[PDB]
Parts: C-alpha cells; structure tokens; sequence
C-alpha cells in the first residue's frame, strides 16, 4: 500500500500496483 | 476360455499406451473422464496377480465392465 | 487547456501549427492526462497534413505515458494508414501515408515491433511496383524499422539489398542518393551482415570507393 | 437484381470486370453506376468485402471530371449514399474527396449541393465523431462565400452537432462569428445548441449514436 | 595531459579526444568528433584509394576503427543489443587481414567495454596469430592474462583445469616455444583431470557442453 | 490421484460425446446434456473460489486449465458458446443478450441501465445512487480485486487471449459477438487491477491486428478482425463514459 512497500517486494521479483483509486486512467510514472 | 494370461496380455499394451501420457485434446478428454477406473482396475488385476484370489479380480472386471458400457454408448 | 482548445478550434492553420508544435517534451507529464489526449485526438484527424503528422508524432510519443486511452485509437489508425497505403491507388495518398507510417514508427518504437511483419510487407510491396518524394520517405521508414527491430528482419535483408544497390548504383534518374546510403548503413548496423554482401554482390565495395571522387 | 446474396462465389469476377472497362470519361460510367447500386442493393452489409477495389476509380471520378454540370459526380454520390454502415472502415479515403467537394469555389453548385447533402444523409448510419475537424472548418468555410449553400449546410452542421455532445462547446464561439456576421438563424441548430450549453439532461450528452440509432430503430 | 597537446586538426587527436569523450560518458562531443575524424580520414582515403585498393586498406582499416565507436555507444546505452553486437564484431574480425598491428589496435578500441575475460574466443585466436608471426612473448603474456595466474613461476604446480581452451592453447604454445618434455605431463595430466570431470557431469537440456568437451579430448 | 479425480468436473466440456450413465433413458438425451453442462459449469465456478482448486488446476504440467482453453479454440459451436457462460460467471461478469450485432449486446451490458430495485416501491433513490455514483474509498485494499487479479494473471499465462480472439474470428456472429464484449471487459480489467509489468504489453493485441493488417490471408477474416477491433474501440469509450 506504500511506496517503499512495493520497492521492497519488487527485489524480491514481486511486481504491485502503483496507481490509487482516484483517477481511472493514470499516467505511468 | 478362462485364460487371466491371456486377458493380461491382451490389455497390457493399452495400459502401457495409457501411461506415457496423453498427447492430444481427444486423449485428454478421455484421460480425464475414464483414467481413475481404468488405474483402479489395473491396480485390482495387479492384486490379483501378486496373490491369486478372484475376489480381486471380480472388482477389477466391474470396474472394466463399467468403462466398456459406457463406451460402447 | 486553453492552448489546446485554441490549438482545436482556430480557423487558420498557423495558429493551430505553431500550438501543436509548441507542445514539446516538457509537457509530457502534463499532456497524458485524460482530456489533455481527448483534446490530442481530435487533432489528429485534421484537414491539413503538417497537423495530422504533428498530432499523431506528439500521440505516438504520448502512447507510453498512458497506453490505455491510446492504444485503441493508434490501432485504428495504424489500420487506417495500411488501408490508405494498398487500397487507394493514388501516388499522393501513398506517400502521405508512408510518411505518416514512419512519424509513428519513429515515435512509437515498442509498440510496432511486433507489428514488423505485415507493414514491412506492404512497403516492400510497394517498393516493387512496375515523384521521388515516396521513394525517400519509404526509405526513411525502412531505415528507422531496421533501427527500431534488430536481428528479426535478417529474412528481409537480401531483397532490401538487391533493390538499394539497383537504386544506388546504375543510377538511370538523379535521386536521393544519400538517404538510400544511410539506409543501406542502417540496416547492417542492426541485423549484422558484415562480410556477406562483398562476395554476395561483388561491385558493392567499388561504387562504395566510387562515392568518394565523385 | 434476381438473385440477393448469392452472387457472392461469382462477385469478385465481376469486380475485375468492372475495373478493366471503367475508363474516365465515356458514356460507359453512368451503367456501371447503376450496376454499382443494383450490386449494394443485392448484397446488402456484405457489400464492404468488394468495395476497396472500386475505391481507387471513384476517386479518379472525384477529381479528373470534364463533364457537363458535373453530373457523374451527382450519381456517384447518390450511389454513395446507399452504401449506408457499409464505409466503415474506408471512410477515411472516401470523405476527404467529398469534403473537397463543398469547399472548392469553382465547383457547380448542384454539385456542392449534392456534396452537403450526401455527408448530412450519411451521418443517419455511421459515426462522424473523429472526423468532426475535417467537417466543422470546411462547413464554416463554405457558409462566408456562399449566400446560396446556406441552409444545406447548416443542415448538414446541425446533423453533425447531433452527433457530438459537449464535444461541440469549445466550437461554439468560432462558428458564431460567422452566424452573426451574415445573421443565420437556423431552427435546429438553435435548439441543439441552447441544449448544449444549457444543460437538458445528464445522459443525453455525450452519447454514443450508433446507440441512439438503434435505440430509436427498435 | 597527454591528449590535449596532440593537434585537433588531424585525424588521430580527433580519434583519441573521441574516444576521451567516450571514457567518460559523453555521448554528444564524442559522435561529433567520431563525425569529424571521418572526413579528416576520408581525404587521405580518397587520396590513396585513386592507385589500388591494398594501397587504401591502411586507410580502410582506420575507417573501420572508427565505425566501432558507434557500437561502444550502442553498448553502453542499450542493454539489450550488447551480446548481439559482441556477435557480430567477431563477425567483422574474420575478414580483416591478419596482422597483429592493426588486431592490437582494434582490440584496444574494442576492450573499451569488453573485457578480455568475458570474450576469449577472440583473444585466442589473437594469441595463436601473435604465435604463428614470430611474436611469441605477446602470446605468452596474453595467454598468463587471459588465464589468471603464470604458470612460468610455478613449475611444479599443475595449470588452472578451468578454462579448458585457454590452458590448452597455452600447453601448445608451451611445447611450441622452449620445452618439449614438460608439455607432454602437462597434457597427460590435463587429459586424465578432463576425462576425471565429465563423468560428473550427467547433463540432461544443456548438451552444449558435452560434445565440445568430447571435440577437446578428441 | 494426480490428474484423473479432480479433472473429472470439466469432462462435460472437454469431451464432446460425453455418456455419464452406461444405462438411461434414451428419450432424454437432450435434457440430460444441459443437466450435465450445468452441473459441470456450478462445479468448475465452484473450484475457482477455493485456493487448492486455483493451484491444483493451474499446475505448470498438463493441466486442467490448459484442457480448458485447448477445446475452445476448436470450431464447436455448442461447447464454444457454453464456455462463455463459465468464463462470464468466473469474472463475475454481467452476461449479454443473445443477439448478433455488437450494438444491441453492448447497451445491455451498460452498468447505468434500469433494474428492478429502482423502482418507487423497493427501492427508489438510495439503490440507483448505490450502483450509479462510486465508493467513498480511494485507499482501502478491496480484496476481490486481489482475488480477480490473480485469477486473471493465472489465465492470460495459458494464453486465454489468444483463444479468445479465434473465437472471435473462426466462429458464429452470436459466439464473436459475445466474446468480443468478454475480451473488452478483460482487457479494461487489465488497466485497473493489474500491475504494470503484466498489463503494458496487452493491449497491442498482436494475434488481431496482424490478421486485421495482412492482406494475404483471405479478406473475411481481415474484415472480421477490423470490425472486432472498431467494436473494441467502441467498449472502450462506453467504458469511459461511465454510468449516468
Ligand atoms: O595451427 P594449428 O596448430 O594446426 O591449429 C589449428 C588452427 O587453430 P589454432 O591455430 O588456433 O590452434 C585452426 O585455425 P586456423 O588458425 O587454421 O584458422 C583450427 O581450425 P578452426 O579455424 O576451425 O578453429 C584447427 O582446428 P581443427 O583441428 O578443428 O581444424 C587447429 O588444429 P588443432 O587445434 O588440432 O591444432
């Protein structure tokens, strides 16, 4: 649900989700 | 003609064949709708064979039976 | 937005360009929003050339930021490019088309390399037919496909040779002769055919020697 | 005209037929023309597997035309015209020629007419919401140097802003100079407009019209 | 300190303040000095071409120094095309003369970014055409550094079993130079310890390691 | 037993002549295989909410998903239209009516259409403004679309995409019209619940727009996967526009 969480797991080859619920056609970071 | 080592031999090959795996969607189908009768009864017919008693294979030939009534249809 | 809503709606075509040409990679952030790419898209279908290839060359670099508004519209179009290509047999339309096929392909590298095949198809196609406008444009658009996919067009390369070198050397009309150069040295540098061609096609080092005191 | 849909193992013959005798400027057009509706009327939506190879043809009618009045033109729009959601996909290479036509002010005037009428009748069918750009500033072109194509293309403008919802609100200001200055009134662009800026409803605008379409056909 | 008294206006002070450029990252001076030392060499090319093509082929070969320059960048900047162009300047490297100046030069322009321990099908074949021209000494050297330890130090201890083409060649040059007698243990003792490691080896998908280990004992 | 008992469940749909009983009553035949596809279709969509079922018919081997997509690519238009209704109830998907043009399934699939609980009586404002306006959580984790997302990522990886576009062309206009809305609901779900890496290189769709772009393949199939591809576009838009 964090940032930091999702660099953590992304070392161990685990991807998530980078966008909220507010807009629903985000632009990729 | 009353001859086990001729029915073993018989189905022998078809268990063989049924074992390496199937190959394609039609031997899948099948695999999956008579595979577990078709291993139970060779298993029943191999219980017999280790220790000679036809109260194991009178269950292996139901479950034979049952697979070639519902082939036949 | 006013820009964009000024960029849409104005009458001369000046205004609308020089809007559409202002909006450079400094607005990338800001230009991938949603009403931002429906404003875009509304210019890409203009009645003017130079803003058509504008819009879809600032939408093909857009495409990346935010690929789920984008890519059905690209689809459509990238269809709408193919068809405008073979179907229409009129020279203009071709080499507009052909020029709109490389503004995307020269914008939107990932998104064509699986579509390699069947546009590669028609260009060869059509450079097989029986204004040198439509001639250098293909080439630009093959040089910069060769660039963007590497090592899958080594099936394509022995024809993209025969017909260069019959364009380059034997030289019938006084065309282009230094974009099919830089074409020629594109697609070596990216399937990797190095030593082949000088015994393949033996006059190839001697017109290549002959460049220099001409 | 005998058999529907089952000339279609024999269509594509008929096609090349078709494309080795329709020279430019001969009497031979105005048959091939009929044949042409004969042909749409008997398919009847499959009618877009043989329509790219007469496309490149009616092209060459659109611009390389010597005839008097520019009436092959008028038939081969009232051909087009019943080609109805058949030109989906190559709507893209057939309405620039038909939007060149309106604009061009050396053109015979049937002929715009013809041209005004046939982008208002083929909006009854297809989607003309990408293409709203390359129809609004010819349209608006058209109505500041011709006090005669004025109600056709204010039809035509009003059958297109049908379509588009608040898509036509930034394109308000830019066609109301021109209306103010010549003094247009148009009844149903007014009543299309005072519903787009005012609002009506919330579902109404910005609606897609093929939904609209087959809602109202059922 | 070297490299900025050479003159600017010649063609190798353009070749090395590229390359300087290039050592620390600088991809935009770099290209513009690789695009002006083309045509300082292309004149004394199009100079020396006029005889014959062996009188241009030392001009040839600096033009073809010079268009690896570009594939450095390439390496440097594309991650994914970096083994492809590994292929293909080994590719390049089969038609050049051999010649063990102008392969010196080559290789240094080309261990920008290539270490010679992660290529040494290159640097083998370097080391056989240093030994087969009479320049042995350069073969050893290259041979102790692409190997890791010098084997000239420890004469009793056995040659690294890793690395098996290295220290064959090495074994070969070994009987080829000075000692006929020593070799020979040295390849029983490389034979034995090389037939001792594949029956370790049971491989069932990568059988690209058997057969030319089975080529080597051979 | 490793893949005989629990693979039974989709032996309806995997074998098309499938005989249940050795000996019934031959007058129901019929009525009997849609008791079968059924009973079969509640046991498949009964196995995908439990994890031992998502890990045991996903298995890297030969699996029972596999099997699954295998026999929809085949041109059977009874087994072909009544995987559909597993694949409509595994998402938890609203089914469209049974019509032959896109334009007429794809106004019953809008999610601001009239329902029952509307109505004065039941339900008149409060019900509506639950379905028509969004939650109030833009932060919270919503497990469902956990579980969706899996079950997805679980199912482009034996290639249902691919399957779903040959059905999509190689079929009935009544079979392509309904699995051209299934593959625009799955892929707008890719852009929402699915993370980036799994979700950026799918709407390319290269299998339908290499036949939508080839001119050498016959031109029906051309012209089926452009229409397939404009009828995309067009839930894509539906899908942004939003409930009203
Ligand atoms: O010169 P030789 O002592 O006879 O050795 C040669 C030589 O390889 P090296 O010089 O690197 O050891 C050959 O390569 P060239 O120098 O002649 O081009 C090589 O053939 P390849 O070109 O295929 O590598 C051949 O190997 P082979 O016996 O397979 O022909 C190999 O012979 P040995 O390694 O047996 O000495």
């Amino acid at each position: 649900k964090t940032k930091q969480g999702c660099d953590i797991l992304k070392c161990h080859n685990w991807d998530a989700v980078r966008h909220s619920r507010k807009h629903l056609w985000p632009v990729v970071p | 003609e009353r001859n086990v080592k001729g029915m073993f031999e018989v189905l022998e090959p078809l268990h063989a064949m049924m074992e390496r795996g199937p190959q394609t969607l039609k031997e899948t189908s099948f695999n999956q709708a008579y595979g577990r009768d078709l291993m139970e009864a060779q298993e029943w017919c191999r219980k017999y064979m280790k220790s000679g008693n036809v109260k194991d294979l009178t269950q292996a030939w139901d479950l034979y039976y049952h697979v070639f009534r519902r082939i036949s249809k | 937005s006013k820009l964009l809503v000024v960029g849409i709606t104005d009458p001369d075509p000046d205004i609308r360009y020089c809007v559409l040409a202002s909006l450079d990679e400094r607005f990338d952030a800001h230009l991938a929003q949603a009403e931002n790419l429906q404003a875009l898209f509304v210019a890409l279908n203009d009645q003017v050339f130079e803003i058509r290839e504008l819009a879809i060359c600032t939408v093909g670099r857009l495409s990346s930021m935010n690929p789920a508004f984008v890519m059905p519209f690209l689809r459509k179009m990238l269809i709408q490019i193919l068809t405008e290509l073979e179907h229409s047999g009129i020279g203009r339309i071709k080499e507009q088309s052909a020029r709109m096929l490389g503004h995307l392909v020269s914008n939107a590298p990932r998104l064509i390399r699986p579509y390699m095949e069947p546009i590669l198809k028609a260009l060869i196609l059509k450079l097989k037919d029986p204004n040198p406008g439509v001639i250098n444009n293909v080439l630009a658009t093959i040089g910069e496909l060769a660039q963007v996919s590497g090592l899958e067009m080594r099936k394509w390369v022995d024809e993209l040779f025969i017909i260069i070198m019959d364009m380059l050397q034997d030289s019938s009309l006084l065309a282009k002769r230094q974009v099919a150069l830089w074409t020629l040295g594109q697609l070596v540098a990216s399937t990797g055919y190095v030593v082949e061609p000088y015994r393949k096609y033996p006059t190839l080092l001697e017109v290549l020697l002959n460049f220099l005191k001409t | 005209s005998f058999v529907k849909s089952h000339i279609r193992p024999y269509m594509d013959e008929i096609v090349t037929l078709m494309r080795e005798f329709w020279v430019m400027n001969t009497s031979i057009q105005s048959t091939i023309i009929l044949l042409i509706e004969q042909i749409v009327v008997a398919l009847g939506g499959e009618f877009k597997l043989y329509l790219p190879q007469l496309i490149p043809h009616m092209l060459r009618v659109f611009m390389h035309d010597n005839s008097p009045g520019r009436i092959v033109s008028i038939k081969l729009l009232a051909a087009i015209q019943l080609f109805g959601a058949n030109l989906d996909d190559y709507l893209h290479l057939l309405l620039p020629p038909i939007v060149k036509l309106f604009d061009a002010p050396e053109a015979p005037l049937p002929s715009r007419k013809a041209a005004l009428e046939t982008v208002d009748r083929l909006t009854e069918s297809l989607d003309f919401t990408d293409y709203a750009s390359r129809i609004i500033h010819p349209i608006v072109r058209t109505l500041d140097q011709s006090p005669e194509l004025r109600s056709t293309a204010m039809d035509t403008l009003s059958s297109l802003v049908f379509q588009l919802g608040k898509k036509y609100q930034i394109f308000i200001p830019m066609v109301n100079k021109v209306l103010v200055r010549h003094r247009i009134n148009h009844q149903r662009y007014d009543v299309l407009i005072c519903r787009i800026v005012k609002g009506y409803t919330l579902a109404d605008e910005e609606e897609d019209p093929l939904i609209y379409q087959h809602r109202m056909l059922r | 300190e070297y490299t900025c008294m050479i003159p600017r206006d010649t063609h190798d002070g353009a070749f090395y303040r590229a390359v300087l450029a290039l050592h620390q990252d600088l991809f935009s001076l770099a290209q513009q000095c690789i695009d002006k030392a083309r045509d300082l060499l292309d004149a004394e090319l199009t100079a020396m071409a006029g005889e014959s093509y062996s009188r241009a082929y030392g001009a040839m070969v600096s033009c073809h120094m010079l268009s690896e320059l570009e594939e450095v960048i390439q390496y440097k900047l594309v991650p994914e095309r970096r083994e492809i162009i590994r292929q293909i300047w080994w590719e390049r490297l089969q038609g050049c003369q051999r010649i063990v100046e102008d392969w010196q030069k080559i290789l240094m322009v080309r261990s920008l970014v290539v270490s010679p321990h992660e290529d040494m099908r290159t640097w083998l074949k370097y080391a056989s055409l240093c030994g087969k021209s009479g320049r042995l000494a350069l073969a050893h050297k290259t041979l102790v550094l692409l190997l890791g330890v010098d084997p000239s130090r420890q004469l009793d201890h056995p040659l690294p079993t890793v690395h098996p083409q290295v220290t064959y060649a090495y074994m070969k040059n070994m009987w080829k130079s000075a000692r006929k007698i020593d070799a020979f243990q040295h390849m029983q003792h490389f034979v034995q310890t090389m037939q001792q490691q594949a029956q370790h080896a049971i491989a069932t998908e990568d059988q690209q390691h058997k057969q030319e280990l089975h080529k080597l004992m051979a | 037993r490793a893949d005989v008992e629990l693979e039974r469940i989709l032996a309806p749909y995997t074998d098309f002549h499938y005989r249940h009983s050795p000996d019934t009553a031959e007058g129901q035949l019929k009525e009997d295989r849609e008791a079968r596809f059924l009973a079969s279709k509640m046991g498949i969509i009964a196995t995908f909410r439990s994890w031992a079922g998502i890990i045991n018919l996903c298995k890297p081997g030969n699996s029972g998903i596999q099997s699954l997509i295998g026999v929809l690519c085949i041109p059977n238009m009874e087994i072909r239209r009544g995987l559909l209704e597993v694949l409509y109830d595994i998402f938890r998907l609203p089914l469209p009516v049974v019509t032959e043009e896109f334009i007429e399934a794809l106004l019953s699939v809008d999610p601001g259409r009239f329902q029952d609980s509307w109505r004065l009586s039941d339900g008149f404002v409060a019900a509506e403004a639950k379905t028509i306006l969004p939650h109030r959580a833009r932060s919270r984790p919503d497990l469902m679309d956990n579980y969706l997302a899996l079950i997805l990522s679980a199912f482009i990886r034996n290639g249902l995409l691919e399957g779903l576009v040959e059905v999509i062309t190689n079929s009935d206009d009544h079979i392509s019209v309904r699995a051209t809305i299934l593959l625009g609901e799955l892929l707008h779900m890719a852009n929402t619940i699915l993370p980036h890496s799994h979700s950026h290189h799918l709407h390319c769709l290269p299998t339908l727009m290499n036949m939508a772009a080839s001119f050498d393949i016959p031109k029906e199939k051309r012209l089926r996967a452009s229409a397939a591809l404009n009828c995309l576009k067009r839930f894509h838009e539906m899908k942004k526009r939003g409930p009203k």
